């Protein structure tokens, strides 16, 4: 399409493709905060359930 | 040359209306080819920076009265860099940019808000309540087309909230903004709700004081001053 078209349609996915990444990072942060927060953790709800099973 | 006349000689305050000047460029354009000379790019006249300013710099305010130019200006495919609207703004005191994405978002007035300038706006000129209320409409707006990549993704009731906030100030803004026709019936059905300007500013300013932060938000459109947008809101329910 006609050069606008295309740019505006480039725009948002130029904005898209930062606002992705962005929220990629963002995410990924949030995420490493979240992988982070397993460790005591992990025990912590494994052994929430950690005994409906031996008894 | 006849409003000159009155201008100098009928001392008149006269507001001209030219509807298109581009009917004009045009046809001068159009002949140009045909006058064996070369047109142009976009195909225009080689000329059309001096047809348009002897014609520009033809009309003015002396002190032998004004000539108040309400120029209708076609712009084709609301392209502007379109040469003669290019050009235009430079004769231009005040560029009244009509949006058409703004009619279609069914306002009416449906201008084009921050391209229907003028580049003399000042918090001296206008004051800087006018001034003011303008920058930072002017930017919040245009902040919130950052924001609809947002709700791009985000939705119709769901975002960052004080964010959120604005949105839908800018929403009611835009509403408020809108102006029913005396003339339009056929537009509007409405009629005409004129807005003596002050209660313009402050009807803005207002809003920016987000007195109506709970008040809804197309109680806005079609209105006249503010008042009768909170009015509006009762009316309703």
């Amino acid at each position: 399409a006609t050069l606008k078209d295309i740019t505006r349609r480039l725009k948002s996915i130029k904005n898209i493709q930062k606002i992705t990444k962005s929220m990629k990072m963002v995410a990924a942060a949030k995420y490493a905060r979240a992988e982070r927060e397993l460790k005591p953790a992990r025990v912590y709800g494994v052994g929430s359930l950690a005994l409906y099973e031996k008894a | 040359t006849v409003a000159e006349y009155f201008r100098d000689q009928e001392g008149q305050d006269v507001l001209l209306f030219i509807d298109n000047i581009f009917r004009f460029t045009q046809a001068g354009s159009e002949v140009s080819a045909l006058l064996g000379r070369i047109p142009s790019a976009v195909g225009y006249q080689p000329t059309l920076a001096t047809d348009m300013g002897t014609m520009q710099e033809r009309i003015t305010t002396t002190k032998k009265g004004s000539i108040t130019s309400v120029q209708a200006i076609y712009v084709p495919a609301d392209d502007l860099t379109d040469p003669a609207p290019a050009t235009t703004f430079a004769h231009l005191d005040a560029t009244t940019v009509l949006s058409r994405a703004i009619a279609e978002l069914g306002i009416y007035p449906a201008v084009d808000p921050l391209d229907s300038t003028s580049r003399i706006m000042d918090p001296n000129i206008v004051g800087s309540e006018h001034y003011d209320v303008a920058r930072g409409v002017q930017k919040i707006l245009q902040d919130y087309k950052s924001l609809q990549d947002i709700i791009a993704i985000l939705g119709m009731d769901e975002l960052s909230e004080e964010d959120k906030l604005t949105v839908s100030r800018a929403r009611k803004i835009q509403r408020f903004l809108s102006q029913p026709f005396q003339v339009a019936e056929v537009f509007t059905g409405h009629l005409g709700k004129l807005v003596p300007l002050k209660e313009t500013i402050k009807g803005f300013q207002q809003i920016l004081a987000g007195e109506y932060d709970h008040l809804p938000e197309q109680a806005f459109y079609m209105v006249g001053p503010i008042e009768e947008a909170v009015a509006k809101a009762d009316k309703l329910a």
